């Protein structure tokens, strides 16, 4: 039995995840287009841009996440949204390609055209066999929904103020996600530790990013091909 | 400083 | 008769010109494409974008530029690289069209197209105007140049330092300018004074456009979709 | 703060 309130905050996450992916991914097509001297980053600096609006439009979404401080919500932006990015991207990770792949073969996107934006095997090697991992999980839609709640809210980040207050809002994911698994998931039994333990990988993987991302952004030839949201958000200004 | 991230917050 | 620094000067716009300016418009694919809420901002403000890079790759060429200091090459650049756009756009303006025609109706821009963009017929009005009279002076193709180099030139801009230095090398372009019309361009008589006007009205255009610029990046919905070069370049940091 | 206007200034 899931609580009246649980099952809100899961129709709620739900309904939010909808409105801001869309699987047609038509939009793509506004992007500076793929080139395959990193012929990619224009395209996929414009990819991540517009996922990064996706992840705001999420969040605004969160129970009580609009309720905090901004800059706590900034804070929780800033150090969370690759992580939600690469959460996310599990929706159109292929097992059968090893790609992302987002309808038509000028959206799908092996390792190589990656590479082919600044990025080495050093991120693509441990974040395709977290894509693949996340994928073995088999997850429902509403726990993929919780795990990039429960991301999103992490007190343990660089610069966030009211630790009290949005840990209690992430202990209220995690009892959902819980109950959802062990009610509604048959044989779920190890499903919420195999979770938490993604979290972790996201972590990993966030650091790595974050290096590589530092040293396309101390080359201007490179930087002015990202966009100004990207620099505003990856970027280190406190 | 984060003039776009304050416009999007709403 | 030119002398023979003077055909030099004339020798090494005009190759500087033929680098930086590529009549088969095809690298305007790779723009994030027009749309015609400013449905064109993006493919815009990208064409301006690689205007900049052009125009900086010219000036680089101009006798006696690079000698400058970096921080002169820099103010030179900031004020007048919107009107050295304005002035090498002329060369896809068509008097039949009314528009900047770039090879294939989709890099077609009538007014209409700049509008939804920001831009208002207050900018445009002026801009279009000053487009045909300058279509209708039929420069020969050492003149454009030379009026280009002129206008990046000029002393009377904010921030520059040497003053003495640049305002000689201006003045020895506009007596290369002078020489080639009487001696090469035959009826020219007073077309080296019609060329002065189209500096002034470039001084008024400036001042329009930027105002108009000015509105779009503080409106951060808007100025998302700006490059950083753009808001590098058109941006008021001293 | 011309950060990339130097990169292109060579
Ligand atoms: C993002 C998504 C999708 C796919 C994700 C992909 C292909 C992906 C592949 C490798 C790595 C990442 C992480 C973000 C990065 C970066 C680039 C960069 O570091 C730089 F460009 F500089 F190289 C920067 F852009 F972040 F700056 C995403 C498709 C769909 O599932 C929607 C989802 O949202
Ligand atoms: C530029 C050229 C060409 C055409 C010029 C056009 C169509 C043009 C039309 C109207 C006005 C301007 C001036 C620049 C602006 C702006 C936009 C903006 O103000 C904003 F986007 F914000 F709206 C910004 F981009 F500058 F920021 C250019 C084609 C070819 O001849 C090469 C030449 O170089």
């Amino acid at each position: 039995m899931l609580s009246d309130e649980q099952m809100q905050i899961i129709n709620s996450l739900v309904e939010a995840h909808h409105k801001t992916y869309d699987d047609s991914y038509s939009d793509f097509v506004r992007f500076r287009p793929p080139v395959r001297r990193l012929s990619m980053l224009p395209h996929l600096a414009d990819l991540v841009s517009y996922s990064i609006q996706k992840v705001i439009g999420f969040a605004k979404m969160i129970p009580g996440f609009r309720d905090l401080t901004a800059e706590d919500q900034i804070a929780l932006l800033k150090s969370s949204a690759i992580e939600i990015i690469m959460l996310r991207s599990n929706q159109s990770f292929s097992l059968e390609d090893m790609s992302w792949s987002c309808g038509g073969p000028d959206f799908k996107y092996c390792i190589n055209d990656v590479t082919k934006a600044g990025h080495t095997l050093e991120l693509l090697e441990p974040l395709v066999k977290f894509q693949v991992g996340l994928k073995k999980l088999k997850l429902h839609e509403e726990e993929h929904v919780l795990l990039m709640a429960i991301c999103l809210l992490s007190p343990d980040r660089p610069g966030v103020q009211d630790h009290v207050r949005i840990e209690a809002l992430q202990d209220r994911l995690c009892d959902v996600l819980q109950a959802y698994i062990r009610i509604q998931h048959p044989g779920g039994r190890l499903l919420y530790a195999k979770m938490i333990q993604k979290l972790a990988d996201l972590r990993s993987l966030n650091e790595e990013h974050s290096k590589q991302y530092r040293s396309l952004s101390f080359q201007p030839e490179h930087s002015m091909q990202l966009t100004p949201l990207v620099l505003e958000v990856f970027g280190s200004e406190v | 400083k984060h003039k776009i991230l304050h416009r999007l917050l709403q």
